[PDB]
């Protein structure tokens, strides 16, 4: 019985879901003798489609372009392999069993009434794995509990996001590019890896090995007259000698090793940096916003919060956040209109040049010797 | 009529695009535009064809 108003609903129970009676499908690993096992998968293709449990109201169409809008989009992230692996080292005499699931964003669209949910439409999506380990000794009964899993259920932290369906700038006159630092996401984790649970003693590690090396910069401009992707990426390689824009071939990986006494979430998202091409003349008078990936961002909640109450949220504008450290760089830049005349000879002292219609140039020269002109 | 039975249209449908695609480096040879010339003959006749 949900609080909200009559109508249609999108909601996002969140990341780290596991289905059920799907617990041992991928088998597990047994160590011994001080051994340390490494278990891992690449979520890559044939393990990365969706499923829809759709209901008549709902449709895969509608459920699947209803959550790309709001959330992340998992179509084209289907393409670009994600690896997470668990390493785990046994003791020194004793027996350990590992095995691996995969875990699942849960979404679902429902339709309230009355403050009473009568339809509900589900999408899982893959996005990372979870593996449960148990030390043993020959003859021991484990609980059915530890293989067996009879219904769906969130290890990580439950939610309930939702979403209803309807300065002196003492510059010259002329271009200028601005870095404004590293670290920047998406709301409503839309630039999101992946989480990623770390039972005590164990360790995860999530990496993006490149194996493609296509990416998903976001531009933004406020005039299409003037500015375009071509015109920005061409003024910032003339600016920061940006020579890949949609391409990468830089790996990040991230690493976290739990206590002994204590579990672990680690969070793995997408960065990126923000450079605005600003055309201030006397007063901004144009502004881009160009967002090149980055090597990522990595959070780590300590443990999940005591279970309490799953509070519903809704979802926030959509904008930016910043995780990095914060900076402004600015670099001026040759507008390619004006036109610039190279001098062949150096400058030495009394020198003239003649101006060779009303419209402004530039002029290229060094000095012969260092001094005052 | 049973020669394209086996194309299953659904699958298709479903293949995820190309995005990444590591080429090979001699895949074009040339273009050989093609010349003709056209004759013309003579049959003088006294039967109208």
């Amino acid at each position: 019985t949900i609080d909200l108003a009559d109508g249609n609903y999108v909601v996002s129970r969140g990341d780290g879901w596991i289905l059920s009676r799907q617990n041992q499908i991928l088998g597990g690993s047994v160590i011994s003798n001080g051994s340390t096992g490494i278990v891992g998968d690449l979520r890559v293709n044939d393990n990365a489609i969706p499923y829809y449990y759709p209901t008549p109201s709902f449709n895969e169409e509608y459920i699947k372009n209803n959550i790309q809008t709001v959330f992340a989009n998992f179509t084209e992230a289907n393409q670009i392999p994600i690896g997470f692996e668990f390493s785990k080292t046994a003791p020194s005499n004793k027996n350990l069993y590992m095995y691996l699931q995969y875990t699942y964003i849960r979404y679902e669209i429902i339709k309230v009434l009355q403050h009473e949910i009568i339809e509900r439409a589900v999408l899982y999506v893959p996005s990372l794995g979870y593996v449960k380990s148990i030390e043993f000794n020959p003859g021991e009964k484990i609980n059915k509990d530890f293989y067996f899993l009879t219904n769906d259920k969130c290890i990580l932290n439950e939610q309930f996001l939702y979403k209803k369906i309807l300065r002196v700038l003492p510059y010259s006159n002329g271009l200028y590019v601005i870095n404004k630092g590293d670290g920047y996401i998406r709301t409503n984790d839309k630039d999101l890896i992946g989480t990623l649970l770390i039972e005590a003693g164990s360790s995860g590690s999530i990496i993006q090995p490149r194996l493609r090396n296509t990416t998903r910069p976001l531009f933004t401009t406020s005039n299409d007259a003037k500015f375009s992707q071509q015109y920005t990426e061409e003024r910032l390689k003339d600016a920061f000698n940006v020579q890949l824009f949609n391409t990468s071939t830089s790996l990040f990986k991230f690493v976290e090793e739990a206590p002994s006494n204590k579990n672990i979430c680690i969070k793995a998202y997408n960065t990126y940096e923000k450079y605005e091409l600003i055309d201030y003349q006397n007063s901004i008078v144009n502004k881009a916003e160009y967002y090149l990936p980055s090597l990522g961002y990595c959070e780590v909640t300590n443990a999940p919060s005591p279970e309490s109450e799953v509070v519903k949220t809704q979802v926030a504008e959509d904008g930016f956040i910043q995780n990095g450290p914060e900076e402004e760089i600015v670099v001026g830049v040759i507008d390619p209109s004006e036109n610039i005349q190279e001098i062949n000879t150096a400058i030495s002292d009394n020198y003239t040049y003649n101006i060779p219609n009303n419209n402004p140039f530039y002029i290229l020269f060094t000095v012969n010797t260092t001094g005052i002109y | 009529d049973s020669s394209l039975d086996n194309v299953n249209i659904g699958v298709i449908d479903n293949i995820p695009e190309i995005i990444d695609v590591n080429p090979y480096k001699e895949n074009c040879d040339k273009f050989s535009p093609v010349q003709k010339i056209t004759s013309t003959r003579e049959i003088n006749t006294n039967i109208p064809w």
